[PDB]
């Protein structure tokens, strides 16, 4: 029963993911309830029709009940406040900020496709000494001494002193699980461990939705500077497998081509993964070695045709 | 849009042909045909309702309704040049809007 | 709607010389022969190189390369298993940059073909690359990479 | 575009490159460049010929495959150089807009395009009769050179044509 | 070099990966590969902003630059190496040039241009149009090495020039024309754009006739 | 004019309120501090409410009751001589056309068609104005 | 300008005389004239602007 | 006020009792203000006959020639109502 | 006149070298009162005939276009005549909205040659304004007969 009336909405892999469910599930169960009890009452007032019977005489003619517009305005601002309530308790754990991750992904999204860094991992049981690329950071402080003007400008640059074409936002990593168009990127996570989504986009506003997350973040150009919060943490994924991951906003005409994955394997199998991508492999190649199907299993790449009719 | 999304192949519709509608569905429903039929039912009986012979300035809201309709045609027009109209959805986002994106 | 499914852009092929044979899981792009030609033909027993760029479509690979020879005895010096998810560049085509001082395996994949046969700029000549996934035609052009103008004689009037 | 001495040079395939254009012209070595007198006026007479100009187009290799043929012009392409008379067949103005991987020959004058890949048949604007085709070829040296003439005329239709 | 290559491949792999596919082959039916195009048409592409594209369309439009001169540069110099091909010029100090491809004759140039270049921009440089949807833009905005780089290089649609069909000299003299009647003030008043006719006929008939017209009513007397 | 006063009263009390507890809020517990685009926007929505308030309100206290805030006002008590309501007239439509050459001269960057449809626009608003002022032709 | 203002003014005057019927039994020689004489400087512009080898 | 009623007397010379009348075209006696109905028809399907035939032509595009369909067909819809209107006396 | 001849430009014939058969513009339109001829040529769809051994070129539809046009124009008076009745020496004129059926037919003939001007300028309408040049010709070949409909019938409506 619960997942007919969950309205569609995949069982949660994540603690954060089911305990936003139950709130949903709750939401619903209250919504059902005033819709049905209002929708009772408009049928029920529809049967209050003109008699036949009814002589030449008009209604009641009533309007303005006072004590019935305070208790009608006066439950709907509990019923609210009690959502709000579970809301904001549930909102709580929306980004627990949790200083210390068990694996940071750099989730970089760029026009029309992602990749997948693997900024820092640090098992909390006591393994993964591995870090980032500090390196391949360039900057594009357009800092000349002197512009078109013969002197005085020294235009130091537009914004901050850097021109908007910088990408210094954007941060690099050793592993990167680039997709192609061909090709969807598969980000392998480890089952049971607190994982950290670093959150970029290099060229344009675009979203990042793991349906089966039961969450979704904008991925912002420079978040940063924008003020937002684009990290956030998923306290543990349970279930292993894969799960599609689509892009939740608008990013230009193959928006809908941006689909990954996250396959969540054990960590063992993360451990050998991570070491064999270290090791000179692709994701595919690394997919493989773990004993994992290499190409993405819930989404297959679209066909780069720009449709069905076109004469190949 | 619908037709498109009826089966899950791009039967007749390209990636960008198809978010142009959502984009100009989206907003000639609300900008050329929800906000200006308020002031539509207004002009109809806002001036009878209240007992007034007409509005305050009777020229002006001759002039709103030609730069509604004028207005309306000419976001439309985006259709009939080659590249057609806006990619971007109705809200218009920032950075997919500049003239790098959309251009 | 010239944004529709069959749009100007889109179906483009580079502005470049070389042909481009997607058939096969390898793609081929670019692929030209540098003969640079002193007359109207270039006689047979002279040797003109072969450039292509072999690019893997799939990683699960197609890294053979067995033979790839047509008339003319296409020769593949320092062959090696290059594609894997990447890029086999046989040869050096005009503008190539080294991009670091030593390298690999010594010349990367040079294909060089002994003519057996007069060729002349602006003719297509057909080539058979064969993968072990299998084999595709191609009509090779000829192509003068970055060669300006050989000086004609000047012309006396009569 | 030297201003008067040796404007034109002969020519070679390997100058033009694949999606390449060049309006080229009937030089015979005896109008020889225009140093002398009775020259530069052999090459005036060249450059103002209303139908003398002519378009060279290399025909990028993959899309040599897509190219149709007309009734005996099919040998007149010299591999993938294609020689189209220039003058637009509907009115007579140059037909010298070109787009490369439309291979559409587009004449500014009316907006007429014909298909370069197809013999230069008219698919779009006024124009209802396809650009004459020049025979082309190599002679010795390599040097490019008309490999006949138009087989019909090559200017604006009028009434003594088509047969 | 070393850095420049591995920039390229970093701006590259987060930029065009999706429609000029890793490796540098062409995405079937999103963009054309990239091998051979070289650094000249990298530069000429990126720099006037097209590249970036949001759109499969007739043309790509013109738009600002994505990428600032050291990152086009490093996308160019990462191409070059992918595929190998013609080369933007530079000046002694290593800089895109500029001022050097400024051909002495302008004369030349302009001869030049109306038989390859007018044939579908302009007599000026002004735009023109094309076959669906497509069009000549104008090329006041293009600088010098842009121009270059758009005849060694046949963007969309435009005749690839090589060095061989126009020797650089010709190319700079083309240049040197487009930079100058660019420049060039208008003699004579406003030049109404740069077509004659169809501008002229529309400021006559706007601003000639309307104030013949207006002061004629302004003479006579309405009846 | 008292309630029309008293409404843009009332509106420019919530959204001063909004504003306040906007602009604080945002300061503190916001990520980086005060947004400074919904602050400016609920402040100057303020300030649009209080502007029309202010001069309801001064024209409330300079008007005595009108027959229309008057209940109990008969029919007779406001009839009489009803101001000038411009009847027919095709400027608008000019006014409009005018505005849409700017329009799409800003849209196409056309300089020249921004500057015609701005002076379009300039003739169609003095033709608008002028329609009841142009006294007879004096020949 | 002149001959573009040439032009222009023998349009409107022939819209003026259409309109307003000054051509109908008498004045229709008038007219019959005035068409040729627009004709004319059509043809007159024409060479004109080419005469000016460009 | 300051305005003179005016008088005209302009030479008349069809009769206009046949035709439009007065409360259909007010000014029917001041000026040309009828054009038989079989001239409108007729022009109008000879403009789509036009449209239909300019779809044979040297273009290989065809929304052109499905425009052309349809502003041909939109024409002889609006000619085939009138038509019928009056044949039945403008009804429906 | 001479404030233009002064701050407007026209015809910079420096700037349009000299001719040459080979090279052309993208322009190539002549002045407005030859562009109705001119986007007559545009328009008409490439109908050629071919008769025994011989080429009716489309420029001959062309021709007799013109010469359609011209001579209706010099015989409209006398058509007029013919087709109202109306012989009677008129001195005073009658306004536009007077006379709905030839207001409305002269709307039509304006609209046709506005059309058509248009059209010779559709290729800097199709560089300018975004459309497509194949649009802008497909526009003019089928408003030539569609507006001058439309025009005719608001401009009765508009005098009646
Ligand atoms: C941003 C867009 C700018 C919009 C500005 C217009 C909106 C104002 C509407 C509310 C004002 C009150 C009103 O009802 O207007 C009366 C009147 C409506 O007349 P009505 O309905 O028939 O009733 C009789 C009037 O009530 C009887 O009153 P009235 O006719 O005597 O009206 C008095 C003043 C009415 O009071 C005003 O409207 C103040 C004028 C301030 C507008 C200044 C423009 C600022 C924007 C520039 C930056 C963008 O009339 C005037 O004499 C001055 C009008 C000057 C307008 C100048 C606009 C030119 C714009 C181009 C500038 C070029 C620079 C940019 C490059 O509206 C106008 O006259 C304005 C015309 C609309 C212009 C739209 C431009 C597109
Ligand atoms: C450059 C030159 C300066 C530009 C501004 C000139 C406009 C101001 C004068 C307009 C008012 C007028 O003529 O009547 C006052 C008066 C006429 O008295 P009236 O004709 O014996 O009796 C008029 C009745 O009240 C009959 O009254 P009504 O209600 O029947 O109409 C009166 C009048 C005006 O009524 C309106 O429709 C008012 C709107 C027009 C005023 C435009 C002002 C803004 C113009 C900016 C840019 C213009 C483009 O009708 C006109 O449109 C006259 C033609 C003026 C058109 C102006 C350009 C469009 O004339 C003057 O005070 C001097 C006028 C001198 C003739 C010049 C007019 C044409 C030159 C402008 C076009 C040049 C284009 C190049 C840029
Ligand atoms: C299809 C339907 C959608 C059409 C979309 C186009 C809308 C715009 C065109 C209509 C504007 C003119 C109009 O409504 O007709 C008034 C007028 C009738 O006026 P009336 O009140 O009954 O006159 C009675 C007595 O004459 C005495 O009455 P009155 O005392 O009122 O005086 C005569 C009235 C009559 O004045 C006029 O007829 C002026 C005609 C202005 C035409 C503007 C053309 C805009 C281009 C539209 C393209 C289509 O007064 C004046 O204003 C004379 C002064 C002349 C002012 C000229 C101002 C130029 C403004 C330019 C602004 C920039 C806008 C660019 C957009 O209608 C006409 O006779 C002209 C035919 C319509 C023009 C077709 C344009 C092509
Ligand atoms: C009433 C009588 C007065 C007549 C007007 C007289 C104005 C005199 C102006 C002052 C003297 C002459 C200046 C000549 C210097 C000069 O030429 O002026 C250009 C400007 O040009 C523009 O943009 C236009 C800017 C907008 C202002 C002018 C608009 C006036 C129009 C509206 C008048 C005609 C009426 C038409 C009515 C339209 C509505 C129809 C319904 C400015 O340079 P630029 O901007 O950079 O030109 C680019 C090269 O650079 C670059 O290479 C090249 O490639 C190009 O891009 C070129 O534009
Ligand atoms: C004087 C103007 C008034 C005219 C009045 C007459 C009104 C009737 C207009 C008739 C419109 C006819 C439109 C069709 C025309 C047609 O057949 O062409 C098409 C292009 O369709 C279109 O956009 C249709 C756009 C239609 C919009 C018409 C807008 C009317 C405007 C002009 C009215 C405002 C007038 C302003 C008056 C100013 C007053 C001045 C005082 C396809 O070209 P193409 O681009 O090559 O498409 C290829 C694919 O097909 C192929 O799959 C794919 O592979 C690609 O190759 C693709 O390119
Ligand atoms: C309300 C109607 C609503 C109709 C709305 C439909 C909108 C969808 C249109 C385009 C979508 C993008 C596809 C773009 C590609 C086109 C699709 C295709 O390939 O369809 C097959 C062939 C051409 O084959 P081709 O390969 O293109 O090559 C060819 C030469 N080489 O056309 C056909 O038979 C089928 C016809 C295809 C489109 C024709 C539509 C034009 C105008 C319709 C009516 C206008 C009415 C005006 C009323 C006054
Ligand atoms: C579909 C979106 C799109 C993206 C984004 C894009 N390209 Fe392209 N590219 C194309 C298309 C389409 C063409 C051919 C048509 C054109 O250039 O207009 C092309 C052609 C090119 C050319 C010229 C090829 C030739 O033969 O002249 C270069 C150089 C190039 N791309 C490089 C890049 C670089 C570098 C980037 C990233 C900075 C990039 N592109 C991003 C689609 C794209
Ligand atoms: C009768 C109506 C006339 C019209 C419509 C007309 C029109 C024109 C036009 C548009 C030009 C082009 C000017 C240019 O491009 O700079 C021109 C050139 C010329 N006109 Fe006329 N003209 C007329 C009468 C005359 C007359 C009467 C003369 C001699 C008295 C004349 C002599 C010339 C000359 C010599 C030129 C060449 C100028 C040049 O090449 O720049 N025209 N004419
Ligand atoms: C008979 C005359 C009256 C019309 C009769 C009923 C007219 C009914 C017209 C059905 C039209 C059906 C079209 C089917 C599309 C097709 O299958 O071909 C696809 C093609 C490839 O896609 C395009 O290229 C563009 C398609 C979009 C057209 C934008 C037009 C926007 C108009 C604006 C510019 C405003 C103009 C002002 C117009 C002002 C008028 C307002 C109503
Ligand atoms: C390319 O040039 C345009 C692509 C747009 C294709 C989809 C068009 C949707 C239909 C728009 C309706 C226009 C108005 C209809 C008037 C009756
Ligand atoms: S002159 Fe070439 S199409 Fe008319
Ligand atoms: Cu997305
Ligand atoms: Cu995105």
């Amino acid at each position: 029963w619960s997942d007919a009336l969950a309205l569609g909405w995949p069982t949660g892999i994540t603690p954060e993911a089911k305990l936003n469910r139950e709130l949903w599930i709750g939401s619903v169960i209250a919504s059902f309830a005033v819709g049905a009890i209002v929708w009772g009452l408009i049928f029920w007032t529809s049967a209050f029709h003109r008699k036949k019977a009814t002589d030449t005489e008009l209604p009641r003619q009533f309007g303005y009940n006072m004590p019935l517009e305070l208790t009608l305005t006066v439950i709907p601002f509990l019923i609210i406040s009690v959502l709000f309530y579970f809301t904001v308790v549930v909102q709580e754990r929306m980004m627990h900020k949790d200083p210390n991750p068990e694996v940071v992904i750099d989730v970089t999204a760029f026009q029309w496709n992602w990749k997948f860094g693997y900024q820092k991992i640090a098992f909390a049981d006591g393994s993964f000494d591995y870090d980032g690329a500090d390196p391949e950071r360039k900057e594009a402080m357009t800092s000349r001494p002197e512009g078109k003007d013969e002197h005085g400008i020294e235009k130091v640059g537009p914004i901050r002193g850097m021109t908007p074409e910088d990408r210094t936002y954007l941060n690099f990593d050793k592993i990167e699980t680039l997709g192609t168009s061909s090709e969807i990127p598969v980000l392998v996570l480890p089952a049971g461990k607190r994982i950290e989504f670093v959150l970029n986009s290099a060229d344009v506003i675009h979203g990042f939705w793991v349906p089966e997350f039961l969450f979704k973040r904008d991925v912002l150009p420079e978040p940063k500077a924008n003020n937002s919060d684009n990290v956030f943490q998923v306290s543990e994924i349970q279930q292993t497998g894969a799960f599609v991951g689509r892009c939740t906003e608008m990013c230009g005409t193959f928006h809908a081509m941006m689909n990954f994955e996250v396959r969540v394997v054990e960590p063992n199998d993360f451990k050998a993964y991570i070491d064999q991508r270290n090791a000179g492999k692709t994701n595919a190649e690394a997919l493989a070695a773990i004993n994992q199907p290499p190409l993405a299993i819930t989404t297959e790449p679209f066909e780069s045709r720009r449709g069905e009719l076109v004469p190949q | 849009m619908r037709t498109e999304l009826a089966m899950p192949g791009l039967q007749f519709l390209s990636n960008e042909q198809f978010n142009q509608l959502f984009t100009m569905h989206g907003t000639v429903m609300l900008l050329f045909y929800a906000t200006p039929i308020v002031f539509g039912f207004a002009n109809l009986v806002l001036p009878l309702q209240i007992g007034a012979p007409d509005v305050a300035f009777p020229r002006l809201n001759a002039l709103s309704f030609w730069l509604f309709l004028f207005g309306a045609l000419i976001a439309i027009a985006g259709f009939i040049t080659p590249g057609g109209a806006a990619d971007f959805g109705w809200t218009a986002y920032s950075p997919l809007t500049d003239a790098i994106h959309s251009p | 709607c010239s944004a529709g499914q069959i749009s100007q852009t889109t179906t483009q092929e580079p502005a470049v010389n070389g042909v481009n044979a997607q058939a096969g899981q390898v793609s081929l792009r670019n692929v030209h022969l540098r003969a640079p030609q002193q007359t109207d033909y270039v006689e047979p027993g002279t040797t003109v190189e072969l450039l292509f760029v072999a690019a893997n479509d799939s990683t699960e690979s197609n890294k053979l390369k067995s033979i790839t020879s047509d008339v003319g005895e296409v020769t593949l010096t320092g062959d090696s298993t290059v594609p894997a998810d990447g890029v086999l560049i046989v040869g050096e085509p005009d503008g190539q940059i080294q991009a670091v001082e030593n390298a690999e395996a010594a010349d990367a994949v040079t294909a060089e073909v002994e003519l057996t046969k007069p060729i002349t700029n602006g003719l297509l000549y057909d080539f058979t690359f064969t993968f072990e996934d299998g084999e595709t035609t191609v009509a090779v052009p000829i192509s003068a990479g970055e060669q300006p103008r050989r000086p004609v004689p000047p012309a006396g009037p009569g | 575009g030297r201003p008067g001495e040796s404007p034109f040079v002969k020519m070679r395939p390997e100058d033009i490159d694949a999606g390449g254009m060049e309006t080229v012209f009937p030089w015979r070595e005896s109008d020889g460049d225009g140093t002398t007198v009775e020259s530069e006026h052999k090459l005036t007479e060249i450059a103002m010929g209303v139908r003398n100009p002519v378009m060279l187009i290399r025909i990028k290799p993959a899309d040599m495959h897509r190219v149709i043929k007309r009734k005996g012009q099919e040998s007149f392409n010299f591999g993938e150089l294609f020689a189209y008379t220039k003058v637009c067949s509907h009115l007579g103005c140059p037909s010298s807009l070109y787009e490369q991987q439309t291979y559409r020959i587009l004449c500014p004058c009316h907006q007429s395009q014909f298909d370069a890949l197809e013999f230069a048949k008219p698919i779009f604007g006024p124009a209802a009769r396809a650009l004459a085709q020049l025979p082309i070829t190599i002679d010795e040296d390599g040097y490019l050179v008309a490999n006949g003439d138009f087989v019909e005329p090559v200017g604006p239709a009028f009434w003594e044509r088509k047969s | 070099q070393s850095a420049l290559l591995r920039t390229g491949k970093q701006l590259f792999e987060t930029s065009c990966v999706s429609c000029h596919g890793a490796n540098l082959q062409g995405v079937p039916d999103r963009g054309p590969s990239l091998i051979g195009t070289g650094e000249a048409a990298v530069y000429f592409q990126v720099s006037t902003g097209r590249m970036p594209a949001m759109r499969g369309e007739a043309q790509a439009p013109s738009k600002p630059p994505h990428f600032d001169e050291s990152q086009i540069d490093a996308l160019g110099a990462y191409v070059q190496a992918n595929g190998g091909g013609p080369t933007v010029p530079r000046d002694d100090h290593g800089a895109v040039a500029q001022e050097s491809l400024i051909g002495g004759d302008v004369a030349r140039g302009g001869d030049l241009f109306r038989l390859n270049c007018a044939s579908c921009h302009n007599f000026t440089g002004k735009g023109g149009a094309l076959s669906s949807g497509k069009y000549a833009p104008d090329l006041g905005d293009a600088n010098p090495a842009q121009i270059y780089t758009a005849m060694l290089t046949g963007p969309q649609n435009m005749p690839k020039f090589s060095d061989r069909q126009l020797t650089p000299d010709e190319k700079r003299d083309i240049v040197a024309y487009v930079r100058e009647s660019a420049e060039t003030p208008s003699y004579g008043g406003y030049g109404l754009g740069g077509f004659g006719p169809a501008p002229e006929g529309m400021a006559m008939w706007i601003i000639g006739m309307v104030a013949a017209i207006g002061v004629a009513m302004w003479i006579g007397s309405r009846a | 004019m008292h309630i029309e006063a008293r409404l843009f009263e009332i509106l420019t009390a919530f959204f001063a309120l909004a504003a306040v507890v906007y602009a604080v809020l945002t300061a503190m517990f916001a990520t980086g501090g005060v947004e400074w685009a919904g602050t400016t926007a609920l402040v100057l929505t303020t300030g649009l409410t209080l502007i029309t308030g202010t001069f309801f309100r001064f024209v409330a206290r300079r008007l005595d009751t009108r027959p229309e805030d008057y209940e109990d006002a008969e029919i007779s008590d406001g009839a009489g001589e009803l101001g000038f309501f411009a009847p027919h007239s095709w400027w608008p439509i000019l006014i409009s056309l005018s505005f849409s050459t700017a329009a799409v001269g800003a849209a196409l960057w056309l300089p020249w068609l921004i500057a015609a449809g701005v002076a379009f626009v300039i003739t169609s608003v003095c033709g608008l104005v002028f329609e009841y002022y142009w006294g007879p032709e004096k020949h | 300008w002149a001959a573009l203002m040439f032009a222009a003014s023998i349009m409107v005057h022939l819209a003026r005389i259409f309109f307003t019927g000054a051509f109908r039994r008498p004045r229709e020689a008038n007219w019959v004239i005035g068409s040729l004489l627009l004709i004319l400087a059509m043809f007159e512009g024409f060479f004109g602007y080419s005469l000016p080898d460009d | 006020m300051s305005s003179t009623q005016d008088r005209s007397q302009l030479d008349p010379e069809v009769e206009r009792h046949t035709g439009v009348d007065v409360e259909d075209v007010p000014s029917a006696e001041w000026g040309w203000s009828h054009m038989p109905i079989g001239v409108m028809h007729i022009g109008g399907l000879l403009s789509a006959a036009f449209l239909l035939v300019m779809m044979r032509g040297n273009h290989v595009g065809h929304v052109e020639d499905w425009f052309l369909i349809g502003f041909a067909a939109v024409i002889v819809a609006l000619v085939g109502r009138n038509w019928w209107l009056r044949r039945r006396g403008w009804i429906r | 006149l001479g404030l233009m001849g002064g701050l407007l430009t026209i015809n910079p014939i420096w700037n349009l070298g000299p001719y040459k058969p080979s090279q052309v513009s993208a322009g190539s339109q002549p002045d407005f009162y030859m562009m109705w001829t001119d986007g007559l040529i545009r328009l008409w769809p490439a109908w050629e005939f071919y008769p025994f051994g011989h080429t009716i070129p489309q420029g001959v539809w062309v021709a007799v276009g013109m010469g359609l046009v011209f001579a209706l124009l010099i015989a409209y008076p006398f058509i007029e005549k013919k087709v109202t009745g109306d012989d009677a020496h008129h001195n005073l004129l009658q306004r536009p909205r007077d006379v709905p059926v030839r207001t409305a037919i002269g709307s039509m003939a304006i609209a046709l040659y506005l059309l058509l001007t248009f059209a010779c300028m559709n290729d800097i309408i199709a560089l300018k304004f975004h459309i497509s040049l194949n649009a802008t010709t497909w526009i003019g070949r089928i408003g030539m007969v569609v507006l001058p409909a439309i025009v005719y019938f608001v401009a009765y409506r508009w005098a009646i």
